[PDB]
RNA sequence: GGACCUGGCGGUGCUUCAUAUCCCUCUAGAGGAGCCUGUUCUGUAAUCGAUAAACCCCGAUCAACCUCACCACCUCUUGCUCAGCCUAUAUACCGCCAUCUUCAGCAAACCCUGAUGAAGGCUACAAAGUAAGCGCAAGUACCCACGUAAAGACGUUAGGUCAAGGUGUAGCCCAUGAGGUGGCAAGAAAUGGGCUACAUUUUCUACCCCAGAAAAACGAUAGCCCUUAUGAAACUUAAGGGUCGAAGGUGGAUUUAGCAGUAAACUGAGAGUAGAGUGCUUAGUUGAACAGGGCCCUGAAGCGCGUACACACCGCCCGUCACCCUCCUCAGAGGAGACAAGUCGUAACAUGGUAAGUGUACUGGAAAGUGCACUUGGACGAACC
């Protein structure tokens, strides 16, 4: 790395900076002391303050991205989020106005609940046995398998926004292959239950 | 008293080559070309054929001036990879330098 | 049947005491730095002598 | 040796009269600055070490610190700790020790010299271990609340050890604006920021919308004014080159924050240096290497 | 033969580590297809060298003739050279290097300990080490003081190169030298690397990133024909065009690289040629994911332990079965020793992979296995944990 190991990562968040000096702790006002003499790496290309900014998505987008390009990772994402909304609002609409209710919209949520409801609890690992998962772990297991799924061979000339948008729908709505690979998991990770005790943490 | 009998023949060629290379030259203009009859092209092709072979261009081999070397010359110097490295390395060519970026 | 529905409960309570495992493992780690080195610099001081000055 | 020390000695000074004479200025004021300059004008060297070139400074410079004789023409050395091997060393042990006697006895930008300045000061070689020991002692001296005289004396041993705003101008309409460079990737870019405006950013003559069709580019175009709440509140002219799209998009927006600290407050610039808007950032791309694919890309292990 | 020292080794103990590295974890590949190319095997009249890591787009930043050292035929003999030889010897060398090395050690000269043995020299609240010098480091180039370069000692593998050139030795001297004409270079078959793909995050077009079409087509840089570039000579090389639309549908064990402007993808330039690489060097653009657990698996370090090894485990070595001798007992046959290779195993030497051995008994191709008791000529890491 070209920056030096005294370089600080930056900190993007205007709220922390608006803050004001009276809510601050003695351990806050003195890390904010300590800031003002430390070097700061370059803010990212990625992440920015934009309101919109999403670092859910930003992953995902990054682990959907082929080669280096970022430009379409981020057309595909935008073109997923805009068909998942325009299919809620096609159900909404065609919706009683009782089922309007429940009927969700906003294709931020529909993504972050869809992959949380893909996040496996309990893992496996060579020691097979049973195992908890760190919670990033959870996180990049439920994207990979989310992105693996729609980049399966078995749908054919389908594109990956309508994939990926009726694949997230599914998991939103607890069904698909996604969930069901989660349920194999699960379901290999009680038949090893007894090789629980071969683990030593 | 050349390097090796290749130099001396790679010498050999190189002198034929600058003594028939205006007889080549007007020869096979006269090939080059789309304009005069093919009959005269053909006649004009059997004589480049029949001028001496050393005398062909193609014929010349860059080999180091100083080793006979026939591969690994760099022509800016014409000397071996293996002479310029001990040259440069010992410091006896200007400019020269050990290469760090 | 491997479903979240009513295993919310104990889901959480696996995570929760793999957070608790995960905290003690660091708590130990941190705290357990007499240890062999000190005792061994204090053992250095005051040799065994099985010989004669 | 002494006399072979004063010989060098005023050869120098006799050399120093000479090139003052053969550059033709006056012997008594020529300094040590003017030496090196006509050294180097006499003898232009380009060896990239500095210590190779060609110099002509003090013997005192010039030669080591080579040490004085110990003992006199009885045998008898001077310093009573003189076997210890280490007598000026264990000599400033025993008196930093007598300090801290006499003190129990009655009772921030500086740093401790390094190891290095330490054996100079001593003309003694020293280990690691005994200049830990020495700073340690130094250290409970210190802490011990002790006099004035003991705090000079330990300023023998003391070392002592934000960004930089743009000068606002003023245009042809006398309307205030600021001006800033940035560089990022092979692209380099200059910003003038505006006082006032519609937050229109107009690079190499083309709005931005237009010149950068990426969103991912336009928000880093974005970032700064949003980061201080001024989406709208500036006009913007940039002229880039280099680089790819997002290159230059990054040198846009460094050259643009840095030009914008000229109007923000000072708590504006700092938050802004803290989320990096004002760091260059040094990730540039690193040359292949012989024998492998590419910067780290080794060539496949055949087996 | 007994006891030790040093080193190598240990399917050796404990502890701490590996930061692209040992495992898991992340990304992209190879292993499945075609093609290019190197190597091996076959073939030929037809090089040579490298060839486990550390060979295999390697000598070559380059083979139609030449290059060429190879083969066939032909020609010359003081010959370009006060000759010549690409003849053997890299196990005589210089020269330039691989290698651990992604190491920090090597150290002359002193002093001391061991009864003045090989050898050893460590305790910082310090107990015999001091050390010039080399290396690391530092300094330097690139864009910082970062990172990448560069550098990286002494030694190991008699590691590579007698074919860069020189050189010792040995060898040919009407040829193992010199010259000319012509000629190989293909693929039964295998194998390494690279390229192109298997597509929808795709393909064609426009633009160079707000578009329209394709979509069982995708997919050859392959094959065949034609033209053009260079050249005296093109089926041999390259480029273009036409024609063809092939194999294949993300690929088993296993395996490679990568810690950030990196991987991955994409676009140029240069060296070298008359021409010639999907090869090499280099410039630039877009530009990721994990980075946390560990020591059950591989290596590193520290402290240890064992050692019948010292060409240092790719070691050493046991017994049978077959083979020649010398001696002994024996109605002819056995035993021993020696010479000596194979054979089957691996019994012992490290916890020798079931610790070893004594007595005794049963069993077995063969070292030997097991049973009962006994020895340490084994260990149990030596506070609690
Ligand atoms: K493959
Ligand atoms: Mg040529
Ligand atoms: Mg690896
Ligand atoms: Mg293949
Ligand atoms: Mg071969
Ligand atoms: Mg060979
Ligand atoms: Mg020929
Ligand atoms: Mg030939
Ligand atoms: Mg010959
Ligand atoms: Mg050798
Ligand atoms: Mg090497
Ligand atoms: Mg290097
Ligand atoms: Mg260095
Ligand atoms: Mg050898
Ligand atoms: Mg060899
Ligand atoms: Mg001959
Ligand atoms: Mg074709
Ligand atoms: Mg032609
Ligand atoms: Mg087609
Ligand atoms: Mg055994
Ligand atoms: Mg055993
Ligand atoms: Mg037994
Ligand atoms: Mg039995
Ligand atoms: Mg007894």
């Amino acid at each position: 790395s070209r920056y030096s190991p005294e370089f600080k990562d930056p900190l993007i968040d205007k709220e922390y900076y608006r803050k004001p000096v009276e809510e601050l702790t003695e351990e806050e006002k003195y890390v904010r002391e300590l800031k003002k003499t430390q070097l700061i790496k370059a803010a990212p290309a990625g992440k920015t303050s934009s309101v919109f900014e999403d670092p859910v998505i930003s992953k995902f987008t990054n682990m959907m991205m082929i080669g280096g390009n970022k430009v379409l990772a981020r057309s595909l994402m935008i073109q997923t989020l805009e068909a998942v909304k325009r299919k809620q609002f096609e159900k909404y609409h065609a919706a009683s106005a009782e089922e309007q209710a429940t009927i969700e919209r906003n294709p931020y949520t529909i993504f972050h609940q869809a992959l949380k409801n893909c996040e496996p609890m309990i893992g496996l690992v060579p020691i097979q046995v049973p195992v908890p998962l760190p919670d990033r772990r959870r996180r990049f297991l439920a994207m990979k398998w989310m992105i693996t799924e729609c980049r399966d061979k078995k749908h054919q000339r389908t594109l990956m926004p309508e994939k990926l948008s009726h694949k997230l729908l599914e998991a939103f709505h607890n069904q698909g292959p996604v969930i069901k690979r989660k349920h194999d998991l699960h379901k290999m990770a009680e038949a090893n239950r007894a090789l629980a005790h071969y683990r030593w943490w | 008293h050349y390097v090796d009998w290749r130099m001396w023949r790679d010498v050999k060629r190189r002198k034929m080559a600058y003594e028939y290379a205006d007889e080549r030259l007007r020869i096979n203009s006269l090939r080059k070309n789309t304009i005069l009859p093919k009959i005269l092209q053909d006649v004009a092709d059997e004589e480049i054929a029949a001028l001496p072979r050393d005398s062909c261009p193609v014929r010349i081999r860059n080999r180091c001036v100083m080793t006979s070397r026939p591969r690994g010359v760099k022509r800016r110097w014409r000397l071996s990879r293996i002479v310029f490295r001990h040259l440069a390395d010992h410091g006896q060519l200007s400019g020269i330098q050990r290469a760090t970026w | 049947e491997f479903r979240d529905d009513a295993c919310r409960k104990e889901i959480q309570g696996f995570l929760d005491c793999a957070a608790r495992a995960q905290e003690a493992r660091k708590m130990r780690s941190i705290q357990e730095t007499l240890l062999p080195n000190k005792l061994n610099k204090l053992l250095q001081r005051f040799p065994n002598k099985p010989y004669l000055s | 040796t002494e006399d072979f020390i004063k010989k060098q000695i005023e050869e120098f000074n006799i050399g120093k009269r000479h090139l003052a004479n053969m550059m033709g200025e006056d012997p008594e004021t020529f300094t040590q600055e003017d030496i090196d300059r006509a050294i180097a004008y006499l003898f232009p060297s380009g060896l990239f070490e500095k210590r190779a070139r060609p110099v002509m400074k003090h013997p005192e410079q010039i030669f080591p610190r080579q040490r004085a004789i110990q003992w006199g023409e009885d045998g008898r050395p001077f310093h009573y700790l003189f076997y210890t091997g280490k007598q000026s060393y264990y000599s400033l042990m025993h008196d930093v020790y007598g300090m801290l006697l006499n003190l129990e006895k009655h009772q921030i930008g500086s740093r401790w010299l390094i190891k290095e300045e330490l054996e100079e000061m001593l003309v003694e070689k020293l280990s690691d271990l005994d200049y830990m020991q020495f700073i340690r002692l130094l250290e409970k001296l210190l802490t011990s609340q002790c006099g004035a005289a003991e705090e000079e004396f330990v300023q023998r041993f003391r070392r002592s050890v934000k960004q930089l705003i743009e000068p606002v101008q003023y245009d042809e309409q006398g309307m205030a604006f600021s001006k800033s460079e940035g560089k990022r990737k092979t692209a380099k870019a200059e910003a003038i920021v505006y006082k006032h405006g519609s937050g229109r950013i107009k690079v190499n003559g083309i709005d931005y919308q237009l010149y950068f069709p990426i969103t991912q580019d336009r928000e880093q175009l974005m970032f700064p004014f949003h980061f201080v709440d001024r989406l709208g509140k500036h006009d913007v002219t940039c002229t880039v080159s280099g680089g790819g799209r997002s290159a230059q998009a990054g040198a846009i927006r460094l050259a643009m924050a840095k030009a914008l600290c000229s109007f923000v407050t000072e708590d504006e610039v700092e938050w802004m240096r803290q989320a990096g808007l004002l760091t260059t950032d040094p990730r540039v791309r690193e040359r292949k290497k012989p024998g492998q694919e590419g910067a780290r890309r080794k060539f496949t292990w055949k087996k």
